[PDB]
């Protein structure tokens, strides 16, 4: 019974659409639980209101810094950082949801959604979910990105939570 | 108009390439870590009485992308080769950057400055004489810097321009 969560995406405050994710709790339960709880806001903090700060067309959309809103922060429900749970799952193609990090065992809240296969990240970033519905919303986000990832409009998680 | 100099800042992840560049350009320092994809900056300066424009490429130290440096090494005119004085591995990583640069330029005579950054920290593992000896063996200047205190920041970039001038004025 893998949980499902959603992001309602907005672009400079204007609704874009909903992306939903399957979280692979069957393979990466600690990492899935972190993302699930951050999506509900149940710890009193989480993804709601935060932005996708790095969008690189052809590669990925990255977000999740809800503490500094500048791409350097974020925190997990276990502490500022937690360990790499496992590297069972690979970056196989568009839609893969994986943890950002600053080196081994530095998972926080930042995550990325692939828009292509990124196999050179295998074994270094923990894959823990995939887009279930609304992949075309992630595709629509790419036109607000750039070569180095700086975005040209504010792409926000206007709302988020867990689905039944 | 003033001469433009294409400077490229290289070195291992976390040595302070970006902090040095942002201190030079924007006069501030933060201890947050924002690992670089690729950034470019411009600043005009006066060096030895002559005004010029620094075009600075701040490169990624992210080690998995070492095969993606050829284009910026071809375009760059001089290289700030940065290590951190409290990180011996980053000092060892210098040699490979210089080897790459020498291969792209087909030259032992490439404008380059060796920068030992984070000299404000008490946890030093690379001594000054060790870095001075390496720079001498490369035939290039060595400067110790702190992006946090601004020690040596202007000097390191200005010295690299002086090296480019010496290479393009013979
Ligand atoms: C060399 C240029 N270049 C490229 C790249 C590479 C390629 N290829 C490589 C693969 N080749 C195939 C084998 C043939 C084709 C050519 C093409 N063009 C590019 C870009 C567009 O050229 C400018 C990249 C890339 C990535 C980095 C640095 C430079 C990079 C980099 C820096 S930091 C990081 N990576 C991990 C980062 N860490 C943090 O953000 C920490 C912040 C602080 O603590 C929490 C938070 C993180 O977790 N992610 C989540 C995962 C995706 C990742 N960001 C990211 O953005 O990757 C960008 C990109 C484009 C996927 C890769
Ligand atoms: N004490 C001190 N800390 C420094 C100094 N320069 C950089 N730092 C710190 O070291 C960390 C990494 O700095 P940064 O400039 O991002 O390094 P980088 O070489 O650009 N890393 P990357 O290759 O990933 O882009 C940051 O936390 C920064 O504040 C310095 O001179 N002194
Ligand atoms: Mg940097």
């Amino acid at each position: 019974v893998n949980p499902t969560v959603f992001f309602d995406i907005a672009v400079d405050g204007e609704p874009l659409g909903r992306v939903s994710f399957e979280l692979f709790a069957d393979k990466v339960p600690k990492t899935a639980e972190n993302f699930r709880a951050l999506s509900t806001g149940e710890k009193g903090f989480g993804y709601k209101g935060s932005c996708f700060h790095r969008i690189i067309p052809g590669f990925m959309c990255q977000g999740g810094d809800f503490t500094r809103h500048n791409g350097t922060g974020g925190k997990s429900i276990y502490g500022e950082k937690f360990e790499d749970e496992n590297f069972i799952l690979k970056h196989t193609g568009p839609g893969i949801l994986s943890m950002a990090n600053a080196g081994p065992n530095t998972n926080g809240s930042q995550f990325f959604i692939c828009t292509a296969k990124t196999e050179w990240l295998d074994g270094k970033h923990v894959v823990f979910g995939k887009v279930k519905e609304g992949m075309n919303i992630v595709e629509a986000m790419e036109r607000f990105g750039s070569r180095n990832g700086k975005t040209s409009k504010k792409i926000t998680i206007a709302d988020c939570g867990q689905l039944e | 108009s003033m001469t433009e100099y294409k400077l490229v800042v290289v070195g291992a992840g976390g040595v302070g390439k970006s902090a040095l560049t942002i201190q030079l350009i924007q006069n501030h320092f933060v201890d947050e870590y924002d690992p670089t994809i690729e950034d470019s900056y411009r600043k005009q300066v006066v060096i030895d009485g002559e005004t010029c424009l620094l075009d600075i490429l701040d490169t990624a130290g992210q080690e998995e992308y070492s095969a993606m440096r050829d284009q910026y090494m071809r375009t760059g005119e001089g290289f700030l080769c940065v290590f951190a004085i409290n990180n011996t591995k980053s000092f060892e990583d210098i040699h490979h950057y210089r080897e790459q640069i020498k291969r792209v330029k087909d030259s032992e005579d490439v404008p380059m400055v060796l920068v030992g950054n984070k000299c404000d920290l008490p946890s030093r593992t690379v001594d000054t004489k060790q870095a001075q000896d390496l720079a001498r063996s490369y035939g290039i200047p060595f400067i110790e810097t702190s992006a946090k205190t601004r020690q040596g920041v202007d000097d390191a970039f200005y010295t690299l321009v002086r090296e480019i001038r010496k290479h393009k004025e013979k």
